[PDB]
């Protein structure tokens, strides 16, 4: 739970992507939602000014506003205020979800995708399985810490990470389990960085290496702090008058859902 | 769907 100072604005998105293989993209989908978090009563009666970049009226994104949202002033002049023109936010500090959206991309399409994904596979000298190199590039201005890579074997012998071939070679094994399956962590893919993650691994065929999935999560606290969509807030501003501006921090995030190839 | 208030 981040601290807020009397406004905090987080914009957190979820992406799902979906690659064959070899990396060619299936499908995306990115989900949104603008989260308004008050706590000092002052700052309660207020209107946000979305950033001049963002088309609040590109229907691909099915931008749709909570009911007690002025959607035709969302429309018009990109803010988010009340039908009641005298009404409040609350000032409990609860996170108000105002504004939603959705976008997908189809087959071949890389306009949602944040971290893309390749695979090979050739059998193994060393275990009874297949040497694996999972190929990424972000394409992120920040690094992303702590990406796990999920395997959906459980093997007898333990797996064996090629420190040779591995970009960020501290990569570990942290788990190994019957239903979860086999999990390596590295510790940072840097922005608009390709890198590569190599190892070795016991399974049964090469069709039981798949689907692997990939876990990571971006979080950035900035006022000017853009999503990967690139929602933004201009400024946030006293209901009652648009000149008298008032003090605010985003938060923005962007975490992985069903992120996958297969 | 929404919170209210």
């Amino acid at each position: 739970v981040p601290e807020n100072n009397g406004i905090l604005i987080s914009i957190k998105e979820v992406i799902n992507a979906e690659f064959s293989r070899d990396g060619t993209i299936h499908s995306s989908e990115l989900k949104g939602v603008l989260e308004l978090r008050i706590n000092d009563h002052d700052l309660s009666h207020s209107n946000l000014k979305l950033a001049d970049s963002i088309d609040v009226r590109d229907k691909s994104f099915q931008f749709k506003t909570h009911p007690n949202i002025d959607k035709q002033s969302f429309l018009s002049t990109k803010l988010i205020s009340l039908r009641d023109k005298s009404k409040a936010f609350p000032a409990n500090d609860q996170s108000l979800g105002v504004l939603r959206w959705r976008k997908v991309a189809p087959a071949e399409d890389d306009s949602l995708i944040p971290l893309t994904l390749t695979t090979a596979v050739s059998p193994s000298e060393s275990q009874q399985g297949f040497d694996v190199i999972i190929e990424y590039e972000s394409v992120l201005e920040t690094e992303l810490a702590d990406v796990i890579f999920t395997i959906p074997v459980f093997p007898q012998e333990p797996v064996d990470i090629n420190t040779e071939s591995s970009t960020c070679s501290d990569a570990e094994v942290v788990n190994m389990d019957q239903e979860m399956g086999t999990s390596i962590k590295i510790s940072k893919i840097a922005a608009n960085d390709a890198g590569a993650l190599a190892f070795t691994i016991e399974a049964p065929y090469e069709d039981a290496l798949y689907p692997m999935t990939v876990s990571f999560q971006e979080s950035t606290r900035d006022k000017l702090a853009k999503s990967f969509t690139g929602m933004a807030i201009q400024s946030v501003v006293m209901a009652n008058d648009h000149d008298q501006e008032l003090p605010y921090d985003v938060i923005t995030s962007l975490k992985s859902d069903e992120y996958l190839v297969q | 769907k929404w919170d209210d208030f």
